[PDB]
């Protein structure tokens, strides 16, 4: 089932970066955020666990980053602080099971900061 | 893409004969290559099949036990080692290339061979 | 579905049919195995592989598994068979060994 | 197996008409049928697959249809290079069974 | 005085390859050239014992699992692959035979038939004659996943998905593996 | 053959209970499939674990989430059961077992059992 | 971290000829292959070292042991346009590839 994302759209050059990913249960899958600057490759920024067990972050960006998710609101969000920037944002996962590998991703939304 | 048969001869009933359809123009180890025959004055009739690794086969009712289909993926050729050739096995023997992934719901014959004539008399 | 189901309790006189019916995932693919547990004791292997009795057994005990339903016949019970009777198949849905709910024999 | 039976025996009319050809069946083959095109003296050629979808490099003249047991090939606009025999082929079950062949001829 | 070969060779529905049946066959007088004279089996090859002269010379088991057609290469002593390493590994000193026949009219349906599974990933290879029925999530190299799956963590089972019109290499072959095992014990199954 | 359990029978919740089934008459390093099966005192049996003798690959019951673990100490010929973060519903009578014949689907050859309750 | 590099930065391929994308990392192994058709999200097509995804066509094939892996496009029909990425998941810092824009001729 598809994942839709939402954010502010415009952001100051010294503000914070925050956006959500409305989504199947949170407790089923391990969830993930990746991004894409213009003219550059994809960048993994961090990943959370499904039962809220732990969080893992990209160590270059692991200075003011925070991923939190709800357990009932079907919510999943990112909090990057002190904003590499000016990119489009994806929330993603990889389903599995008997009938192959599904790998649902989201559409994306562009957040334009000063770099 | 081209498929060239071999092994045309005349058969006294009971001898041993072997065909060889060398295939070319495509990657060979990814399709099921097999044999369809046609007696003169008669319509076409399916004969055999063999998998993409020479792992398994399935014959028709009339030819089960007498024939043997084989392949060598390095030599890019499919064979038909024939035994107990009855009188009614006087036909043209085509070699066919099912086109489609081996795993798909689509089975169709893409490129035929020209067919060699073998007479049983 | 996906669970074996015995009757609650069976009883009789000297002179008892215990059935463990299962679903499409439980049996018709696998084998039913009967255990008997004396009250306050370890259970005992009674019927395995739907009818094969182990070394040391009575003869009035016999399993008959046909299709998606098994049965344990006790014709003419003795007064020393008052115990529990469970059934063990294997499930594919939840993918674990399924024991039955439970039944007991009373003379 | 499933015995495919074409109808009619042969067909002939003026060049440019809309000719038709069918391939009935005995047991159900749920919309699989392939049509092959054989000219006398050469190898046969694939015409359409899965009873609707046209093949590689086949021009858009011929089109097929059909569902279940009754199938139909439509010779829409007859070109003069098409007087030949056509074979229908099912693949829902081994052994594969071709049609008897319907011979079309230019007038 | 006979064996239940009408329940092993003619069951209505076999099991998957990762969770394979095994029925101990004892108290028999068995005729092994009943199936060998039938010859409706695409594979019938007796390793170690002499085939068709084995109706004369402790107990035998009977495995039951249906795989795809080109996977019958693994059901042999000394094979590798997705069956002989992770699902069913025959030992190096096997004594018996594998019987496989193309059961395509039975075990596949229109659309998919997603009942028969296999185990794509597993942390190590099987010791010979060992099952594994666990469905814990398989991590690949680093990240621990507490019952969850995503990147780097996969569901271990995966279906076959038998279409009625796949190729001949991808079709349900019902494989029955008889393991003849004589021990220092009085025999209960011999030939007549 | 012979199989005798051990272990403490009273525990405080959210701890790890350890139960060793000491066996005799046959070596654990074999093709045999060794087992744990628990029973609450009212309801009835329910399978909890499994371990293959030679390799030592462990297979559990997925209704129990990730709590159980089974290790087989081969020098003393015994195997354990450690369900962690226990609760008041994991208070049962535990029976170690061994399958009937190699790679069977059932088991004779039980033990006497213990009764571990959790206050 | 663990970083990789594709050997072609961009690739011209005529319709019909086979293609080849290689990938050379720093140090059953997780390495992925994606497709960014222009203006959409990426899509999985090779999920471990040699496997195939759910709705991928039969043309692609993952391969390669060690470090040098290869996703071989067998018959490049006129819709395989975009870039191709390598995800190494053997450690915590997940790293995508650089991308390789394929070119039709
Ligand atoms: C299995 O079924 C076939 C078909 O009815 C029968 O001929 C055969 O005797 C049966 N038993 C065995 C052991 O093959």
């Amino acid at each position: 089932v598809q994942l839709q994302e939402s954010g502010p759209g415009l952001v100051k050059p010294s503000e914070t970066l925050s956006l959500t990913c409305a989504v199947v249960s949170i407790s089923s899958f391990l969830w993930n955020w990746i991004r894409q600057p213009p003219g550059k490759g994809l960048e993994w920024i961090g990943e959370i666990n499904g039962n809220s067990g732990s969080t893992y972050y990209n160590p270059s960006l692991k200075s003011r980053v925070t991923i939190s998710k709800d357990a009932s609101k079907s919510q999943f969000s990112l909090i990057l602080g002190s904003v590499a920037d000016t990119a489009v944002y994806y929330c993603a996962t990889r389903d599995s099971g008997p009938r192959g590998v599904d790998d649902y991703w989201g559409q994306g939304v562009l957040v334009t900061v000063s770099s | 893409v081209q498929l060239v048969e071999s092994g045309g001869d005349l058969v006294k009933p009971g001898g041993s004969l072997r065909l060889s359809c060398v295939a070319s123009g495509f990657t060979f180890s990814r399709h099921e290559m097999h044999w369809v025959r046609q007696a003169p004055g008669e319509g076409l009739e399916w004969l055999s099949v063999i998998s993409e690794t020479g792992g398994t086969t399935y014959y028709a009712d009339s030819v089960k036990g007498r024939f043997t289909i084989s392949r060598d993926n390095a030599k890019n050729s499919v064979f038909l080692q024939m035994n107990s050739l009855r009188a009614e096995d006087t036909a043209v023997y085509f070699c066919v290339r099912d086109g489609g992934d081996p795993a798909g719901t689509v089975r169709f014959f893409d490129y035929w061979g020209q067919g060699v004539l073998v007479t049983v008399s | 579905q996906s669970v074996l189901t015995q009757p609650p309790s069976v009883s009789g006189a000297p002179g008892v049919t215990i059935s463990c019916t299962g679903s499409s995932s439980n049996i018709e693919v696998y084998d039913v195995h009967w255990y008997q547990q004396l009250p306050g004791t370890a259970p005992k292997l009674l019927i395995y592989d739907n009818n094969q009795r182990p070394s040391g057994i009575s003869d009035r005990f016999s399993g008959s598994k046909s299709g998606t339903s098994a049965s344990l016949a006790i014709t003419g019970l003795q007064t020393e068979d008052e115990a529990d009777y469970y059934c063990q198949s294997y499930d594919t849905s939840l993918n674990a060994y399924i024991f039955g709910a439970g039944t007991r024999l009373t003379v | 197996d499933i015995q495919m039976s074409q109808s009619p025996s042969s067909l002939s009319a003026s060049v440019g008409d809309r000719v038709t050809i069918t391939c009935r069946a005995s047991q159900g083959i749920t919309s699989f049928l392939n049509w092959y095109q054989k000219k006398p003296g050469k190898a046969p050629t694939l015409l359409i697959y899965s009873s609707n979808r046209l093949a590689s490099a086949v021009p858009s003249r011929f089109s097929g249809s059909g569902s279940g047991t009754e199938f139909t090939l439509t010779i829409s606009s007859l070109q003069p290079e098409d007087f030949a025999t056509y074979y229908c082929q099912q693949y829902i079950s081994f052994p594969l069974t071709f049609g008897g062949g319907t011979k079309v001829e230019l007038k | 005085n006979l064996c239940p070969f009408g329940e092993v060779f003619n069951a209505t529905r076999f099991a998957s390859v990762y969770a394979w049946n095994r029925k101990r066959i004892s108290n028999c007088v068995a005729d092994y050239s009943v199936l060998y004279n039938s010859a409706s089996f695409s594979t019938f090859k007796c390793y170690g014992v002499s085939p068709t002269k084995l109706n004369d010379l402790t107990n035998v088991y009977a495995d039951s699992f249906v795989i795809r057609g080109d996977e019958v290469r693994q059901i042999a002593p000394g094979q590798t692959g997705k069956i002989a390493d992770y699902n069913y590994k025959l030992p190096d000193d096997f004594t018996g035979c594998v019987i496989a026949w193309n059961s395509n009219n039975l075990d596949s349906k229109v659309g998919g038939n997603y009942n028969y599974l296999y185990r794509l990933f597993r942390k190590s290879n099987l010791k010979p004659f060992e099952r594994d029925i666990s469905t814990e999530i398989y991590q690949a190299g680093s990240t621990p996943c507490n019952g969850v799956e995503g990147f780097n963590c996969y569901f271990p089972l995966q279906s076959y998905g038998f279409q009625p019109t796949n190729g001949v290499g991808y079709q349900p072959y019902r494989v029955v593996v008889l393991s003849f095992e004589l021990l220092h014990a009085p025999a209960t199954v011999c030939g007549p | 053959v012979q199989l005798q359990e051990s272990g403490p029978g009273l525990v405080k919740p959210s701890e790890t209970l350890s139960l060793t089934c000491a066996v005799s008459g046959g070596s654990i390093s074999s093709g045999y499939g060794w087992n744990w099966i628990r029973q609450p005192p009212g309801k009835g049996l329910e399978w909890v674990g499994y371990i293959y003798g030679s390799s030592g690959s462990t297979n559990y019951n997925p209704s129990l989430k990730n709590r159980v673990t089974i290790s087989k100490d081969a020098s003393k010929n015994q195997f354990s059961l450690k369900v962690r973060s226990v609760t008041a519903t994991d208070t049962a009578i535990y029976y170690c077992a061994r399958d009937t014949y190699p790679s069977a689907w059932s088991w004779g050859y039980w033990g006497q059992g213990v009764l571990v309750t959790v206050s | 971290d663990i970083v990789m590099t594709q050997i072609p930065l961009s690739l011209p391929v005529t319709p019909g000829e086979p293609a080849s994308i290689s990938c050379r990392s720093s140090q059953h192994t997780s390495l992925d292959w994606y497709l960014q058709k222009p203006g959409q999200s990426p899509q999985l097509l090779i999920y471990m070292v040699s496997n195939r995804a759910s709705g991928v066509p039969d043309r692609f094939s993952g391969s390669g042991s060690g470090t040098d892996f290869t996703l071989k496009i067998s018959r490049v029909e006129a819709e395989d346009v975009g870039v191709y990425y390598c995800m190494q998941s053997v450690d915590f810092p997940y790293s995508f590839g650089q991308g390789t824009k394929v070119e039709i001729k």
